[PDB]
């Protein structure tokens, strides 16, 4: 484990989370921070000067402790380690067929991020959109099929990351024990939802009396698990106020095996679609979006700039396990 | 004797122990979408 990379990605996950909640503080949230970190790190491979340092600092790296090369190497090592359960991540670039790219960039993009270069006729707008969405559908096994909605005819490249996850609970719920039960959207508003249940369960457990929340971990068959954080009623805002790498680590470190009388978990499926421009600007990635953008590591010229960053993610939780998928796309016209 | 009832908004974080990566982060405020 490169501890430096692991730390940066967790910090970036909680910064992103807070910004996503700031948009609409009472709505469902689902995203893949790993997908977004990897897509932006891929982008930084082609960046120089202030454009580059802003991306890498935005991703929460300390450029003083680590070099650009070591960061790309850490992501290469991460991607190889990730790809029992089903898990895959992919990177791609879709490039205007005539656009001249540096050999060193396409070679490095393939070697470090596993990325191919797809020739694409962006002026045939609808066919380019179908080529990209098809790539994402394939990578996500049909879970994400409309990441690209609009696509300007003068786009020069689109960088794409996807992640697909499908795992079985090692202690699965029995659908015979799924019953409609109340879910309290607030203290005074509640609806009936399908509520799964498990009886007499020994799982890692931690009651945080100071933060008024209960933490449990449900393992999947692989090396992956789901950490669930359940704030007491009306304590969600309080618990969100403490979220950080340090707090999450303290949560994991405080888990102990404990026999649960019963566990009730809703069966649910949620989906969210985000434009990340405002959030990336807030996190300090600014020059990439302006005419001062320096993506000359891609083409040999300061001729490219980012116009749009979008992210789509889905999460399905059911008796047998969990399915989750996400994709990130970066739209890059001429500067 | 303990009962854990996810009948109110909660967070779910899918993690990989080998790499210490967060794959997905989620807040469920309404499971009826
Ligand atoms: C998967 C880890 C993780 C992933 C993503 C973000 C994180 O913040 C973490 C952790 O902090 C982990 C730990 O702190 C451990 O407590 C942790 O530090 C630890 C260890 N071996 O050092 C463990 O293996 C874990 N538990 C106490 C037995 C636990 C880890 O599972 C997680």
């Amino acid at each position: 484990v490169d501890r430096g990379l692991a730390s940066a990605n967790v910090d970036f996950a909680f910064s992103l989370y807070k910004q996503l909640v700031l948009k609409a503080p009472d709505k469902n949230v689902i995203f893949s921070p790993l997908s977004i970190s990897t897509a932006l790190a891929f982008l930084s491979l082609g960046a120089h000067n202030t454009t580059l340092t802003e991306i890498l600092k935005g991703l929460k790296f300390n450029l003083t402790e680590t070099s650009e090369a070591e960061i790309h190497q850490s992501f290469q090592h991460l991607l190889r380690t990730l790809n029992e359960l089903q898990l895959s991540m992919g990177n791609a670039m879709f490039v205007k067929e005539q656009l001249s790219l540096l050999d060193r960039f396409t070679e490095d993009a393939k070697r470090l991020y596993g990325s191919e270069a797809f020739a694409t006729d962006f002026q045939d707008s609808a066919a380019a959109k179908k080529l990209i969405n098809d790539y994402v559908k394939n990578g996500t096994r049909g879970k994400i099929t409309d990441l690209i909605k609009d696509l300007d005819s003068q786009t020069m490249m689109v960088l794409v990351n996807y992640i697909f996850f499908k795992a079985k609970f090692e202690m699965p719920f029995d659908p015979q024990d799924t019953h409609q039960s109340r879910f309290y959207l607030s203290k005074k508003k509640y609806v009936m939802v399908p509520m799964m249940s498990l009886h007499h369960l020994t799982i890692p457990y931690f009651r945080d009396e100071e933060l008024s929340c209960t933490v449990v971990q449900l393992n999947y068959t692989g090396n992956a698990s789901a950490l669930f954080i359940l704030p007491d009623q009306d304590k969600m805002e309080e618990v969100e106020a403490m979220l950080s790498q340090e707090t999450l680590s303290r949560f994991f470190d405080s888990l102990e095996f404990r026999e649960i009388g019963e566990l009730y978990l809703p069966k649910f499926s949620i989906s969210r679609d985000y434009n990340l421009n405002d959030i990336l600007l807030q996190l300090g990635i600014e020059e990439a979006f302006t005419s001062k953008a320096d993506l000359s590591g891609i083409t040999g010229a300061r001729n490219l700039a980012v116009s749009q960053v979008v992210h789509k993610a889905v999460l399905d939780v059911f008796e047998e396990g969990t399915e989750a998928s996400a994709a990130t796309a970066l739209f890059i016209p001429l500067s | 004797r303990t009962i854990v009832r996810f009948n109110r908004p909660f967070l779910m974080i899918i993690v990989d122990h080998f790499t210490w990566s967060i794959f997905f982060m989620s807040k469920v405020t309404n499971p009826k979408q």
